[PDB]
C-alpha cells in the first residue's frame, strides 16, 4: 500500500502573514535545493556550458550557501509554469482522519534566508488540519506531470469548504483567527458616530 | 433627511480604493427587493467585503437579510429604527453571510450550479476580506495591559459578588457567578475594553474568565472526587494558601493522561469503520422515482439529524425539512431514504434519496467513506462521560451482532438514530449509509453482494463481510490468511468491487 515515496520532503510549519493568495507554499533553501535537483542540473546544462559533474557539485555545495544564481535559476523554474502559479505540490498531515489533512498546494517562492528551515503555510488553510506550530513535522510531495497536477484538483482548499454535516451551511474551518478577527472588532464595534437622535439634529 | 442613499450593486460594482474612501454618516441602503436598511458605513464596508461572489453574477437580486444591520428597517414610523441594536461581528457570522450569498446565488437559477465553483468563491472571498483587513486596517489593534485588568476589576458589581459569599455551590455557581453574568452581558457598561468586546465577539470564552475575577470552585482529584471547601481566591489575585494551591495543582493533573492506547484504539476504529463503509460510493444526480417510501417517526432530539431529507406531504410531491418545524413532533412521517429506490448503478445511489447532502459533496468524492468520517470526527473530539465506551458501543451495534436482526431496516434506522444523535450531533443520511453498508441480498445462497432495493434487509456479522466478499478489500483487514484457505473464494460469484483491488493486482486494467 506504498511507503517511502520519491521527490518528497518533511519540515515544520511556518504562517505568512502578508497579502497573498490562499494556495501559496514557500519552500525555504535548504530543502529547495535538494528537491529540485534535476531541475537545477538541466537549467545549468541548458543556460550555461557545464557538465553534469560540475552541476552536481554546483547544486550540492550551495545547499548551505546563498547565490544569485541559483535564486534566479529557482524563480525562472518558479516563472515556468504558465497555467500555474507554480509548481503543483500535495501536503499531508500525520492524523489523517478528515478530508482537510491532504491539501494541494502551488510552491511559489524559495526563501534566501538560510537559516530558516520551515515551509510557511497560508492562515486559511491552518483550521481543516489539527496543525499548530508545537515542533510537528510535516509532509510534502512533489507531483511531476501536469496529468499528476490535474488529477490531485479534487483535494485541494476549496473543497473541504461546504459542510459534510449540515445540508446548506459553510464549515467552520473558513472562520478567521483570533488577532484577524480583534483587530476589525476595535474598527468596527467603536463609539465612532454619534446616534441617529444626535445625528439628524 | 440629511441621510444619503446607495443602492445594493452600486456599491458592490465599485472598485476597492473607493470603497474605503466613504464618508463617515449614516446612510440608507436599498436592496433587491420591497426593502431598505439603514446603516454606518464600517459596516457596509464589510458587508461588501463578505459580498464577493455576488460580483461575478451581476444578474441575481439581493435580499435584504445579506446586511449585518437587517434589524434596522425604514419605515414610516420612527419606533423601528431610532434605538434599536444591529448584529455583532463574529467570525461565525462572517461565514454565515457569505453561505447566505452563495446560496443566494444557487437558489438565484433553478438547481443548476456547479457547486465547486460557488465553494472556490467563498474562500476567493475569505482570502480578499483577509488581505483587504491586514492592510487598510492598521491603526486599530487591540491591545491588553494593566489598565485593562484594572478597568474590569475595579468595577462595584464585580467586587461585591466576591465578598460575603458562603463557601456553597449554589452560592458560588448560582448566586456569585450570577451578579458577575448579569453585567458581562450588559452591552453599556464596558465601552473600549477589549477584553469584555472580546468577549461579546465570541473569542473569549465566559468560562475562562468566572474563574479569574469570580471564586474559583471546587477542583478535582485524580478521580472524580469533589473536595469539602473550596478556593477562596480568583487567578488575578492569585491562589497563595498551601491547600487550596495543592487542590489547585491537582486541576491540571488530568489533561496529562495521553497514553498511546487511546490514540491506537481510535485509529483501530476507524480503520474498522472505513474499510467496511468504503462499498458504497457514486452517488448520481437526478431522480430515480420510485413510490416504496419509508416511515419514520420524528422526535425533538433527532429533529436535526432530519434536515436535509425529502418527505412526503399531503396534497405535494416532495418537500425537504431544513429544520425549523415545531410540528410534526410525534407523527410518524413517510420519507424518501435509500432503502428501497431503484438506480441503474449497482453501488451507487441518487441525489434526492441521499438528501440535500450530496450536493455539499463534491463529484468526485466516495460518499461511503465520507459517513463515517463524519462520525469519527466527532467522535474523536468527544475523546479528546467515557467516550470509549460509546465507541464500544457503535462498534458492537455497526460492525458486531449485538443488534436484533430485525426483518425490515426502518425499524433499524430510529434506533440508531435516537442512539447516536443523543450524544453525538450526526446527520442520518450518514446513519443510512452506515446501516445500508452490512445489508445482503440472498443470505441463504451465500450471494454477498448489496441489494439495490432496501426492503430485503438482510444482516450479518462483520467478519463474515470482510472475509466472503471482495478479496482485494479483505487483504487489507486483519487476518490475510483465512480468506485464502476458505472453499467458497474459489467459485466465480458475482460480487461487489472494493477501490483498494488496483492496489493489489498492481494497478492493470483487467
Ligand atoms: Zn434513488
Amino acid at each position: 500500500f506504498g511507503a517511502r515515496l520519491n521527490a518528497t520532503a518533511r519540515a515544520v510549519i511556518t504562517s505568512i502573514s502578508d497579502p497573498h493568495d490562499y494556495d501559496e507554499l514557500h519552500i525555504p533553501w535548504g530543502v529547495g535545493c535538494q528537491l529540485l535537483k534535476y531541475h537545477l542540473t538541466n537549467k545549468l546544462k541548458a543556460k550555461f556550458n557545464m557538465t553534469t559533474r560540475e552541476a552536481f557539485s554546483f547544486v550540492y555545495e550551495n545547499v548551505l550557501q546563498y547565490n544569485q544564481i541559483i535564486a534566479d535559476l529557482f524563480k525562472e523554474l518558479i516563472a515556468e509554469a504558465a497555467p500555474y502559479k507554480g509548481m503543483g505540490c500535495t501536503f499531508h498531515r500525520n492524523p489523517t482522519l478528515q478530508r482537510g489533512s491532504t491539501q494541494q498546494f502551488f510552491i511559489t517562492k524559495v526563501k534566501d534566508d538560510i537559516n530558516d528551515n520551515s515551509i510557511s503555510m497560508s492562515v486559511l488553510c491552518l483550521k481543516a488540519p489539527n496543525a499548530d506550530f508545537d515542533g510537528d513535522q510535516l509532509n510534502l510531495t512533489l507531483m511531476p506531470d501536469v496529468y499528476l497536477t490535474k488529477a490531485t484538483e479534487r483535494i485541494a482548499p476549496h473543497t473541504w469548504v461546504l459542510s459534510i454535516d449540515e445540508p446548506h451551511e459553510i464549515s467552520g474551518n473558513l472562520e478567521l483567527q483570533g488577532p484577524v478577527v480583534e483587530t476589525i472588532i476595535n474598527w468596527a464595534h467603536e463609539k465612532y458616530l454619534p446616534p441617529l437622535e444626535e445625528w439628524l439634529k | 433627511m440629511n441621510l444619503n442613499r446607495y443602492k445594493a450593486r452600486d456599491l458592490l460594482n465599485l472598485s476597492y480604493d473607493d470603497l474605503w474612501s466613504l464618508p463617515s454618516e449614516w446612510h440608507l441602503i436599498e436592496f433587491d427587493d420591497g426593502k431598505t436598511v439603514v446603516s454606518v458605513d464600517r459596516i457596509t464596508k464589510l458587508s461588501v467585503l463578505c459580498w464577493y461572489p455576488l460580483k461575478h453574477y451581476k444578474d441575481c437580486p439581493i435580499p435584504s437579510d445579506h446586511h449585518i444591520d437587517f434589524n434596522r428597517i425604514l419605515t414610516d414610523n420612527p419606533k423601528d429604527y431610532l434605538n434599536v441594536e444591529g448584529g455583532r461581528v463574529t467570525s461565525k457570522a462572517m461565514v454565515k453571510h457569505l453561505n447566505k450569498a452563495i446560496w443566494n446565488i444557487y437558489d438565484w437559477s433553478g438547481e443548476t450550479v456547479d457547486p465547486e465553483v460557488l465553494s472556490k468563491l467563498a474562500i476567493e472571498g475569505k482570502n480578499w476580506l483577509y488581505n483587504q483587513t491586514t492592510v487598510k486596517l492598521s491603526e486599530y489593534l487591540a491591545t491588553l495591559s494593566m489598565f485593562d485588568i484594572a478597568e474590569v476589576y475595579n468595577h462595584p458589581k464585580v467586587r461585591e459578588a466576591n465578598h460575603n459569599i458562603e463557601p456553597t455551590t449554589y452560592g458560588i455557581e448560582k448566586i456569585s457567578y450570577g451578579k458577575v453574568k448579569e453585567v458581562f452581558n450588559d452591552p453599556t457598561q464596558f465601552i473600549g475594553n477589549s477584553i469584555i468586546e472580546g468577549l461579546r465577539s465570541g473569542t473569549q470564552k465566559t468560562e475562562q474568565l468566572l474563574q479569574a475575577f469570580a471564586w474559583r470552585g471546587f477542583p478535582t482529584d485524580i478521580n472524580s472526587d469533589i473536595f469539602k471547601y473550596p478556593v477562596t481566591t480568583g487567578y488575578i489575585d492569585g491562589i497563595w494558601n498551601l491547600y487550596e494551591n495543592m487542590i489547585e495543582s491537582r486541576s491540571g493533573t488530568k489533561a496529562l493522561l495521553y497514553n498511546k492506547e487511546l490514540l491506537r484504539v481510535t485509529e483501530y476504529f476507524n480503520r474498522k469503520s472505513q474499510l467496511i463503509a468504503q462499498y458504497v460510493q457514486r452517488l448520481h444526480p437526478g431522480d430515480c422515482k420510485t413510490t416504496i417510501l419509508a416511515e419514520y417517526p420524528v422526535t425533538k432530539l433527532t429533529l436535526k439529524a432530519f434536515k436535509g431529507k425529502y418527505y412526503q406531504k399531503e396534497d405535494g410531491k416532495l418537500d425537504w425539512i431544513r429544520g425549523n418545524e415545531t410540528h410534526l413532533i410525534g407523527t410518524k412521517q413517510k420519507f424518501r431514504s435509500v432503502f428501497g429506490c431503484n438506480h441503474p448503478d449497482s453501488q451507487g445511489i441518487c441525489m434526492t434519496c441521499y438528501g440535500r447532502l450530496g450536493i455539499n459533496i463534491p463529484k468526485g468524492t466516495n460518499i461511503g467513506q465520507v459517513a463515517a468520517v463524519s462520525m469519527g470526527d466527532k467522535i474523536t473530539s468527544a475523546v479528546l462521560a467515557e467516550a470509549g465506551k460509546l465507541s464500544t458501543e457503535k462498534v458492537g451495534y455497526t460492525s458486531k451482532t449485538y443488534l436484533k436482526n430485525y426483518k425490515s431496516p426502518i425499524e433499524a434506522l430510529p434506533v440508531f438514530a435516537t442512539m447516536a444523535n443523543e450524544k453525538i450531533s450526526l446527520n442520518i443520511s450518514h446513519c443510512e449509509i452506515l446501516i445500508y453498508a452490512m445489508m445482503i441480498r440472498s443470505a441463504q445462497y451465500r450471494d454477498y453482494r448489496l441489494p439495490k432495493p432496501g426492503i430485503n434487509g438482510q444482516f450479518e456479522k462483520y467478519n463474515r463481510l470482510m472475509q466472503c466478499r471482495s478479496l482485494g478489500g479483505a487483504m487489507a483487514f486483519e487476518k490475510q490468511h483465512e480468506p485464502l484457505n476458505n472453499p467458497g473464494s474459489f467459485l466465480n460469484k458475482m460480487r461487489n468491487d472494493h477501490p483498494y483491488d488496483l492496489l493489489v493486482k498492481g494497478g492493470k486494467l483487467r
